[PDB]
């Protein structure tokens, strides 16, 4: 099989920014790759085929070259909805093969998380479980701690949090945290604290509730 | 509007076998390559069949040979994966796409795909979600959602107040919880001053188990 | 590798041959400018199907009888732009059993 390798696998680049995407191959593939762009959740989006050739629609800020072993994605004038995952693919030979991808984020200006905490619900208590839920929103860069405190003792191995794929408008990310415990667990202590450290914050934000509290 | 649409996507478990299906419209089906190609969550691409316009020429990835047998009905414009001897690294979303812009310069380039199908080889039990008020509670924004709690396989969707709320909507990756069973949230932030006056209902389709959920959120 | 040549001006030929399963039982082929790709041709210039040629142009026919399996090419009137490698594609049906034929074509 022909192997694809793109570089970078990883890219942060700010609007404006001149990007390129480069793929190798490990066999000569001609002319014959083509470039897409999946966004979350989305099929991929051709961008580029033939090595060159634009797809009807795509901006001309988008343009490919090379051939043979080494293949170049630009993005000149780098804008927020170019947010996604980059493949090459190679057509030269059988079978199909993509790169590993490149995702390339939006740099932008720091923006501080917005935090709500949520309480289990008297739902979720029936059955047994309480999960605690910390909602970070619409904050930059990704990285953020997030500290659970019960009765203000840090909290371990009892928490998940996912992350929302870079927003393509304001390229922010939101991140749940969720605390789990039992409903046993949940009725012992009072405090329930989600503390968060983030570039945009001087200081952890805490956002807390007192169990049994309107 | 060129259209592929898949179905049979589901839970199947290892060695077990499944037939996607992939709806074309809106263009002259029988003249067109067509494509499966798949992505397991997370991951890359990877190409696994394709099929000449007559239907009469297969061809597969390696990985394939064996398993899988691409077929084509182009009188009821659809396109089959039949998909045997299923492991659990075959459990991807499934996509059909074809060359249509791009067939007159480089065929296998795909301008065309459809939504995708989630395929999950698993020997776990289907389960339908909890669904759970994320209720706010606490200055001009409100956050609420809902907690989508302990289901399986993937996929569930979430709209709010029944698509009509969009604005401001995070539902978030669900997560594999050490049970082996999925949990996700999906949150909305809105004015605190609409609290009083806007009702907001989460709508969970999970289709694996037939469950919808219509979840009022109260503060 | 094998160079097929011809002058400006003139009309190149390019051999190519498929076998029947059985006479008038006949396999989608195409030509294209460009080594064969994964699928079918790049930039085709000429397609059949199982009944006739459904694709072509002025500049490009099918030179023999391709009813037998003669899908041999001409090339009106050459000019060096038209130097290159002319794929020819056997759509054989089943399973991966594509005839792939790459003929460089030399224009002096
Ligand atoms: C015999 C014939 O058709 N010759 C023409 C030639 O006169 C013309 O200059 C050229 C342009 O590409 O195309 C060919």
């Amino acid at each position: 099989d022909i192997q694809l390798t793109q570089s970078p696998s990883f890219l942060s680049a700010s609007v404006g920014d001149r990007v390129t995407i480069t793929c190798r191959t490990s066999q000569d593939t001609n002319s014959y790759l083509a470039w897409y762009q999946q966004k979350p959740g989305k099929a991929p989006k051709l961008l580029i085929y033939a090595a060159s050739v634009l797809l009807s629609g795509v901006p001309s800020r988008f343009s490919g070259s090379g051939s043979g072993t080494e293949f170049t994605l630009t993005i000149s004038s780098l804008q927020p909805e170019d947010f996604a995952t980059y493949y090459c693919q190679q057509l030269a030979s059988s079978p199909i093969t993509f790169g590993q991808g490149t995702r390339l984020e939006i740099k932008r200006t720091v923006a501080a998380p917005s935090v709500f905490i949520f309480p289990p619900s008297d739902e979720q208590l029936k059955s047994g479980t309480a999960s605690v839920v910390c909602l970070l929103n619409n904050f930059y860069p990704r990285e953020a701690k997030v500290q659970w405190k019960v009765d203000n003792a840090l909290q371990s191995g009892n928490s998940q949090e996912s992350v929302t794929e870079q927003d393509s408008k304001d390229s922010t990310y939101s991140l749940s945290s969720t605390l789990t415990l039992s409903k046993a667990d949940y009725e012992k202590h009072k405090v329930y604290a989600c503390e968060v450290t983030h570039q945009g914050l001087s200081s952890p934000v805490t956002k807390s509730f007192n169990r049994g509290e309107c | 509007e060129v259209q592929l649409l898949e179905s049979g996507g589901g839970l199947v478990q290892p060695g077990g076998s499944l037939r996607l299906s992939c709806a074309a419209s809106g263009f002259t089906f029988s003249s067109y390559h067509m494509s499966w190609v798949r992505q397991a969550p997370g991951k890359g691409l990877e190409w696994v069949s394709a099929i000449s316009g007559s239907g009469r020429s297969y061809y597969y990835k390696d990985s394939f040979f064996g398993r899988f047998t691409i077929s084509r009905d182009n009188s009821k414009n659809t396109l089959y994966l039949q998909m045997n001897s299923l492991r659990a690294e075959d459990t991807a979303v499934y996509y059909c796409a074809t060359s249509w812009e791009t067939a007159r310069i480089l065929p296998g380039a795909f301008d065309i795909w459809g939504r995708g199908t989630l395929v999950t080889v698993s020997s776990a039990s289907t389960k339908g979600p909890s669904v759970f008020p994320l209720a706010p509670s606490s200055g001009g924004t409100a956050a609420l959602g809902c907690l989508v709690k302990d289901y399986f396989p993937e996929p569930v969707t979430v709209s709010w107040n029944s698509g009509a709320l969009t604005s401001g909507v995070h539902t978030f990756p669900a997560v594999l919880q050490s049970s082996g069973l999925y949990s996700l949230s999906s949150v909305v932030t809105v004015p605190s001053s609409s609290l009083g006056t806007q009702t907001y209902i989460c709508n969970v389709n999970h289709k694996p188990s037939n469950t919808k959920v219509d979840k009022r959120v109260e503060p | 590798e094998v160079e097929y040549r011809a002058e400006v001006g003139q009309n190149a030929y390019l051999p190519c041959f498929y076998t029947p399963a059985a006479p008038g039982n006949l396999v989608p082929v195409c030509w294209g400018k460009g080594a064969c790709p994964v699928f079918e041709c790049g930039n085709v210039v000429l397609r059949t199907d199982e009944r006739d040629v459904n694709y072509w142009t002025s500049r490009y026919w099918l030179n023999g009888d391709f009813r037998k399996g003669d899908v041999s090419l001409t090339i009106e009137n050459v000019t060096l732009a038209d130097s290159g490698i002319y794929c020819c594609r056997i759509q054989i049906p089943g399973i991966m059993n594509d005839e792939k034929f790459n003929l460089k074509l030399v224009i002096k």
